[PDB]
């Protein structure tokens, strides 16, 4: 089966973002650069979309991290909650 | 915080507008100077919008806000519907020296040691009692203050009234709490409940009878059945007394008793039934029923069994 | 109805403008400039507009706060957005 | 997981086919940033979800 | 026995157009403070059509200087015009004076 559509917007958006950086850095040879770098970024697009993969959920990329500390810290607090209650 | 703000405009809008003072005089947690300041003559929004800055200035915590909760609560005491507990001790048990310092913190511990979160009020009460406020929450989750549970608690007595609002669920852990704050062995919920806490206690405490004996027309119409009218008079003021009856509004029987009447006389097994007596003023409506011609003169012991028994649902087999 | 609380006008008066009162204002603070015939009209027109603002800022901030009847601290929030966007 | 070799082929024929040093560089810079990305990404929502199961059960043990 | 500030005649007309436009029951006390918003709106108002005519380069003020505020204010946009403003919110008196149309004979009023 075909992943989600959120994985290609994911990708897409942080492949133009990756784009502007590197292009922010160059300073001569512009329009072949970005017109290669445009088609390899179509051509991945397409790539991944006739992809096949087996199905699956995920969350999207950018909340994961703030999600993950916020575990980390309900996974201490219930440690030492369960650790107190064992002792008594 | 916002919490608390909400919390006190929250509590502050229940209350009605022409008692309004009476409350904010026994909360006193605002300065008297403060409170001329503010007009009560204008609308009740214009009021509690002034009263919230006035109480923002100040530092205003959780606690003080759970302080008016139970004020608030005292005041009205018939929003909610209370139920008794018992506590029994020992034999050889002493007699307690009861200290409210010591039963506070042992309450505090208990609660405190069994969850994790949890916000526990008191207002020591005139004429012998304590009033207790209960906000419930555990290790994961911090304390509900939506949904908190009152408990009246008379010292050097075994009585105990408490309201049923979440209680269920944490009901062996306050159990608990209330044993042990009071140097008690057991605990057993009264099968009695009312929404009228004073009757409910003067019930329980069985003061409701104190009355003590000490020495320091158209003669043309013709009443028959005259003879049975007095006798049923008599039988009616023997059996429902004569003092005034503390107020009651709900009796609930079960019945798993055989039919007895050629009909279903094959049956063997009992027939199934609950009944429910509703008034506005029962033992009112009961003590009138046998000299209407509703019922016959004496009662069933039933329904004249309440005050003295103190039992309010009941269960019958055969 | 209490003095304090003043209840929403049912009817609008009349359209007139008072166009005496915008002459007279516009002298008294730039008294050396002289102003077109019909330059007073116009004012009156930009003064409508403003109003308009005004009623509907206003309104969301009460609405908000979950009050019934507007009050000053509602309005003087409003006039804050309002007059930095009156200004051009 | 199953799918992150066909992306590193990928890389392989992109290589092949261009010319441009700079080009080149710029290639491989950005392909070891995404990389980093996709690494990042899957190891963090696995791990998020293991701990999430790990929570419902710590707090059944507590209760 | 009543006397009237002139100043305060002008603005109440304002104000009571403002509570049409609320549609809802408003505090006497947001009554005056309106009252102080307007004054400062007139003042502000002024001095900046101070600036736009002497950046012309005549101190007359004209209409055009209007449009060029109101445009800045958001108001005017390419869309909706000053002729399109006036329509809608003028009463048929003021709108002959402002807009103008041609009429017995191709006569226009005012010349435009």
């Amino acid at each position: 089966q075909p992943l989600s559509k959120s994985t290609r917007d994911h990708l897409q958006t942080m492949m133009e973002s990756v784009i502007m950086t590197i292009l922010s850095n160059s300073i001569k040879e512009k329009e072949e650069i970005q017109y290669h770098l445009n088609f390899l970024k179509k051509r991945l697009l397409q790539q991944c979309e006739t992809l096949k993969v087996p199905p699956k959920k995920m969350e999207d990329l950018t909340n994961v991290s703030s999600l993950l500390n916020m575990e980390r810290a309900r996974d201490k607090a219930n440690e030492e909650g369960l650790a107190l209650l064992q002792e008594e | 915080d916002e919490t608390v703000a909400e919390f006190i405009k929250r509590t502050i809008l229940k209350i009605p507008m022409n008692e309004l003072t009476t409350i904010l005089k026994a909360w006193d947690f605002l300065s008297e100077n403060q409170l001329q300041t503010v007009n009560f003559r204008q609308r009740k929004e214009s009021v509690v919008q002034h009263l919230i800055h006035l109480c923002e200035e100040k530092r205003a915590s959780i606690s003080d806000a759970a302080l008016l909760d139970i004020i608030y609560m005292q005041f009205h005491q018939h929003q909610k519907v209370w139920e008794v507990f018992q506590m029994s001790k020992g034999p050889g048990e002493d007699v307690d020296l009861f200290d409210m310092k010591q039963f506070k913190n042992s309450f505090k511990k208990i609660l405190q040691r069994a969850l994790k979160n949890v916000t526990v009020s008191f207002r020591e009460t005139e004429e012998n009692a304590v009033w207790i406020r209960i906000a419930w929450g555990t290790q994961y989750t911090k304390p509900n203050q939506y949904k908190p549970t009152y408990v009246v608690y008379y010292s050097q007595t075994p009585y105990a009234f408490t309201s049923s609002s979440m209680l269920r669920r944490n009901t062996p852990l306050l159990g608990q709490a209330l044993t042990i704050a009071s140097k008690h062995h057991q605990i057993v919920k009264m099968d009695l409940r009312s929404r009228y806490l004073d009757s409910l206690k003067a019930i329980v405490f069985k003061q409701y009878n104190q009355t003590f004996e000490t020495h320091n027309m158209d003669s043309r119409i013709i009443h028959e059945n005259i003879v049975e009218k007095e006798r049923v008079q008599r039988i009616t003021q023997e059996t429902f007394g004569d003092y005034p009856q503390p107020q009651l509004e709900f009796a609930q029987y079960k019945l798993e008793t055989k039919f007895k009447s050629s009909i279903l006389a094959e049956r063997e097994e009992p027939l199934r039934c609950l009944i429910k007596f509703s008034s506005p003023h029962l033992l009112e409506a009961l003590k009138s029923l046998a000299p209407a011609g509703i019922a016959d003169a004496p009662l069933s012991p039933l329904l004249t069994c309440i005050p003295n028994k103190r039992m309010n649902y009941f269960k019958i087999r055969d | 109805m209490a003095l304090s609380t003043i209840v929403s006008q049912r009817k609008q008066i009349k359209r007139k403008a008072p166009r005496g009162f915008l002459k007279r204002v516009f002298k008294r603070k730039k008294p050396q400039l002289r102003l077109e015939k019909s330059g007073d009209l116009l004012v009156h027109l930009n003064c409508l507009l403003f109003v308009h603002r005004l009623a509907e800022e206003s309104r969301t901030n009460a609405c908000a706060s979950k009050c019934r009847v507007i009050n000053k601290e509602h309005v003087l929030a409003a006039a804050k957005v309002i007059l930095k966007k009156s200004r051009g | 997981n199953i799918v992150l070799p066909e992306f590193e082929k990928t890389h392989l024929e992109h290589q092949q086919r261009i010319e441009s040093k700079v080009c080149k560089a710029a290639i491989a810079t950005f392909y070891v940033n995404v990389k980093e990305q996709f690494i990042k990404m899957l190891k963090e929502s696995q791990m998020l979800t293991n701990l999430k199961r790990k929570n419902a059960k710590m707090i059944s043990d507590i209760e | 026995r009543p006397r009237q500030d002139p100043h305060k005649a002008g603005l109440s007309h304002y104000v009571k157009l403002f509570s049409f436009y609320a549609k809802m029951p408003m505090e006497r006390k947001a009554l005056e403070m309106v009252e102080k918003c307007l004054d400062k709106y007139f003042q502000h108002l002024c001095d900046d059509l101070e600036v736009f005519a002497a950046h012309a380069g005549r101190k007359t003020v004209k209409p055009e200087d209007l449009e060029l505020l109101m445009r800045r204010q958001g108001l005017v946009t390419d869309q909706v015009s000053l002729h399109v403003l006036v329509e809608r919110h003028l009463p048929l008196e003021y709108r002959q004076l402002l807009i103008p149309c041609a009429y017995s004979g191709n006569s226009v009023f005012p010349a435009q």
